[PDB]
């Protein structure tokens, strides 16, 4: 249904900081470099920034 | 900061709300008081979740952690959920990952257990992120 764009497609943990992406059964998974740590989002969501904690 | 220092804990997720712990561990289990379950096999390096009773695990692999990790948990409907985790690297350097489940068929405001948090574990309640994308 037309609500959420392609996870991994869209680019979520592909921001110029992130390291990683994949697409699961349930959403999607996201990973880091090493200087970012994973901010989620307001929703349940997940994408990388400067490591500090939570994002 | 809540500081736990023990082998494991428990805190109120909300949605609308994250649940950060600052923990050390090299395999930590959690489960979420409604739908959510995960093992982080720091060691093997893989990080495993599942969302409902009997559920498979899916896999985010992991950059060989050290032992500190950042286990935060989002909730922003029911069941969409969002679980991050910062690990230290071995590798000199540090490592973070998540995962997210659209539906993970909850409802708002569920009780986490954090179990295997080992030693050093802090936990920190925040309010949930912002900007959403996923695919469902």
């Amino acid at each position: 249904l037309s609500e959420t764009p392609a996870a991994c497609s869209s680019n979520p943990c592909g921001p110029e900081a992130a390291g990683t992406c994949k697409e699961t059964n349930s959403g999607y998974i996201c990973r880091c470099n090493q200087g970012y740590r994973i901010s989620l989002d307001g929703t349940g969501n997940v994408t990388c920034i400067v490591r500090q904690e939570s994002g | 900061k809540t500081e736990i220092h023990g082998d494991s804990t428990k805190a109120t997720l909300e949605e609308g709300q994250q649940l950060t712990l600052t923990f050390i561990s090299t395999k930590l289990d959690v489960a979420v008081g409604s739908c959510h379950s995960l093992v982080a096999n720091f060691l093997d390096g893989f990080l495993k979740f599942q969302t409902g009773s009997n559920s498979a695990f899916d896999v985010v692999e992991v950059e060989e952690p050290a032992g500190p990790a950042v286990l935060t948990i989002g909730l922003g409907h029911k069941g969409r959920l969002a679980v991050v985790l910062d690990y230290t690297r071995l590798n000199a350097a540090l490592g973070s990952a998540a995962y997210v489940v659209e539906d993970s068929g909850c409802s708002s405001s569920e009780e986490v257990s954090f179990q295997g948090v080992g030693s050093g574990a802090t936990l920190v309640v925040t309010t949930l992120g912002e900007s959403p994308t996923a695919v469902s």
